């Protein structure tokens, strides 16, 4: 039986891109996100826009 | 709308001694209208909709 698809949480390499809206964590946190239906979400994806 | 009249509980709040005045756990038993998004069975059998 597949018990589950587990995933490790060591951080990656922080690649510096000069664009300003590219905030990414390097330790245990997660970003909190919603969308058009009002659901909670959590990410580490860095690149952001308006 | 009528005003909420409730009891606020500062129990288990202790006095940390050097540091910053900081809050650990806020919780409240009121909520918003949540329409429907999904439903799931859990491993103990709690058929539960989100």
């Amino acid at each position: 039986k597949v018990a589950g698809i587990t995933q490790d949480f060591t951080d990656g390499t922080t690649t510096n891109t000069g664009r300003g809206l590219d905030v990414a964590i390097s330790q245990n946190g997660f970003f909190r996100l919603v969308d058009s239906n009002g659901s909670v979400f959590y990410s580490r994806n860095g690149q952001f826009k308006l | 709308a009528t005003a909420a009249t409730f009891s606020l509980s500062f129990l288990n709040s202790m006095q940390q001694n050097t540091g910053a005045n900081n809050i650990v756990a806020t919780n409240q038993n009121g909520y918003k209208p949540g329409d429907l998004v999904s439903y799931q069975i859990n491993n103990d059998g709690t058929v539960v909709g989100n």
